[PDB]
């Protein structure tokens, strides 16, 4: 998960 | 927002810019006069330079700018790999009086259920290419919800998504919210009604093994009644  | 298209105008007056130095961060929501809400893990922050800019369209220009008194992580937050109730609450150094290019978005129901296949949209100014810059423009794109199931599959979300986060889905192989537009609100059906707020996807923002997920605002809409004192 790359958070935006 | 990467192959969307520019927004008329202050269309949507509830948009907020959460900026640090006047560079913008991430999209926020305006659910009140007093506050907005955005996505928790936008504010892994120094508070002293963050800025709330409300009434924009081009991002560098003037629009009501408002220091922050209080950032309200949702208690239960946990950042990634987690990344679990991914909400804060700002609140407003001043008190907004509606206008017709400021103007809070409602809150949801309780109750209100956002089922696989309805229509939403999703405003930021967030990157318009992968590697890209940031948007000059708050723009738009039109989202599908999927089934969680199917975006917990193996291949996608692998397991991971719960409950209370929404599968997304572009019409396009190419169009994805992307960096800088987290916290931007998700609006659902005919009468365009507050459903979610924008939250993570991969590194790639078009990876197409890993749908933009957002907060379901519903299952959130009594604590952030509690947080912000209204019934």
């Amino acid at each position: 998960k790359v958070p935006l | 927002i990467i192959g969307g298209r520019e927004v008329i105008p202050h269309s949507r007056p509830y948009m907020a810019s959460l900026q640090r130095n006047g560079s913008h961060l991430c999209g926020g929501v305006l659910v009140h006069p007093k506050w907005v809400l955005t996505a928790a893990h936008c504010l892994a922050q120094r508070m002293a330079q963050l800025r709330l800019v409300l009434g924009l369209h081009t991002l560098d220009s003037p629009g009501l700018t408002f220091h922050i008194k209080a950032a309200i992580q949702h208690p239960r937050y946990k950042p990634v790999p987690a990344l679990e109730n991914d909400l804060a609450l700002l609140q407003l150094d001043g008190k907004v009086k509606p206008s017709r290019t400021i103007r809070p978005l409602a809150l949801p129901s309780k109750r209100q259920v956002v089922a696989a296949g309805t229509r939403c949209s999703m405003a930021g100014w967030g990157l318009t290419h992968q590697g890209g810059r940031l948007s000059r423009v708050l723009r738009e794109l039109d989202l599908q919800v999927l089934d969680t199931r199917m975006c917990n599959n193996s291949r996608f979300w692998n397991g991971s998504l719960s409950p209370s986060m929404v599968c997304l889905a572009a019409d396009s192989k190419d169009q994805a919210p992307c960096k800088g537009d987290s916290g931007g609100p998700l609006v659902c059906g005919k009468g365009r009604v507050l459903a979610g707020v924008l939250s993570f996807s991969s590194r790639v923002c078009t990876d197409i093994f890993k749908p933009p997920v957002a907060t379901a605002v519903a299952p959130y809409v009594s604590w952030i009644r509690k947080v912000t004192g209204r019934s």
